[PDB]
């Protein structure tokens, strides 16, 4: 699944 | 109630995995008015992700076993009504954070750094309304995170590094945003590409205080970029 | 509700993984006062095991910090009472199970199996009340996990084949108890070494219902025993 | 670290 920031 | 006790016990929470208990010491803080430092700022940010992230978890199993019910009138309406519990605590929790980012965050940020981490985290979290959004509420929703992500994007291209992991990450999320919230693919890989382009143009301008953040963000671009093009 | 919707309910929220939400539904169906089936046995204590569990793993976490800031007052006050703030949630919880175990549970049990299934779960949840108790309340609370689990122990070896699970179960849990609250690995690894080599010799009583718990256990006793031996 | 029963 696409990445969004970890913070 | 002191600042310096606050977020002393923000600290504690989080080491015990307590991020209600996290959020609600941070929330104190951001509220006695005052600029946070980095250290307070992060620890609001993780508090907040955390807690947001458990219901937009849930929210997306239910969900998606409320899609595979139909034809299941039952299931699917236990299913429907439970969705809507978890949205009604998922939009609180955004409105939370919405409204000490209007009231406290973003007044109060003197530099530009901030500046763009707070109008990012103001889109982040209209976007996460925009996800649960249904109706007439939706196109305002989907508007305000657009608008607080365009005017981040625009001082982080004219104040920050391309390598700056906060710059790299507002394009990372304005990309899924294109992608996800107003469904232009083109706009989200013409995004996500440029913005790793730039930093590969410009590794020198990485330090070494962040460059594993900065180094991170710019594969987790280029892998959106793999996904959305595969 | 109606008890098959709140169990429909509870499921739902183990998928979204809210066990606050799955522990309330399904109180809500031990207190019709109905005996439970097996699947609504197994949810119950799924759904309470992980509401306490969360509170063990933060006590844990802040007991230990608790210890280590020795000499440094404030920091270590703070520690106290979060730790303090973090018992009265889990003996809460305890207490909650305990009383549905006492009032509904134990005295409906008209199977050895369910009898022993409870009897078990009784003895875990004053085994979490004694891994916090100190002082005055610690002996009783240690005997009366060590006399349910007892009773529990009793009643599987009469009426419960070697490979059935929850005998398995009550045999791991116990080995522990006598390992960690009583401090004796001699009878916790006599105890787990009984129960894996009864159920070892005697495969072939397994079903297709039972034996992935029951091999599962058996792996967890043997582990146990691997660690409390080296 | 030591296991007791899941769930």
């Amino acid at each position: 699944s696409r990445n969004s920031t970890p913070g | 109630m002191d600042k310096n006790e606050l977020v002393q016990k923000a600290k504690l929470a989080e080491q015990a995995e307590r991020y209600d208990d996290m959020a609600a010491c941070m929330k104190s803080v951001t509220e006695q008015g005052a600029e946070l430092s980095n250290e307070e700022r992060n620890l609001l940010s993780v508090a907040y992700k955390n807690v947001v992230g458990a219901r937009r978890s849930s929210w997306r199993v239910v969900s998606s076993i409320e899609q595979k019910t139909e034809g299941a009138e039952k299931k699917q309406q236990m299913a429907r009504e439970y969705r809507e519990k978890i949205e009604t605590e998922l939009r609180d929790i955004c409105n939370d954070v919405l409204s000490l980012l209007e009231k406290f965050l973003i007044p109060n940020a003197s530099q530009a750094e901030s500046k763009v981490f707070y109008l990012k985290m103001k889109g982040d979290y209209y976007r996460y309304l925009a996800e649960v959004a249904a109706g007439d509420d939706k196109k305002g929703i989907v508007d305000q995170s657009q608008q607080a992500y365009q005017e981040a994007f625009e001082i982080s291209k004219k104040e920050m590094q391309p390598t700056h992991p906060i710059r790299l990450g507002l394009a990372l999320n304005f990309s899924v945003f294109y992608y996800e919230i107003l469904n232009s693919p083109e706009k989200a890989c013409s995004l996500a590409k440029t913005a790793f382009d730039e930093a590969i143009a410009e590794l020198d301008t990485l330090s070494e205080e962040s460059y594993k953040d900065s180094t991170l963000i710019m594969q987790l671009l280029r892998d959106n970029l793999t996904l959305w093009t595969s």
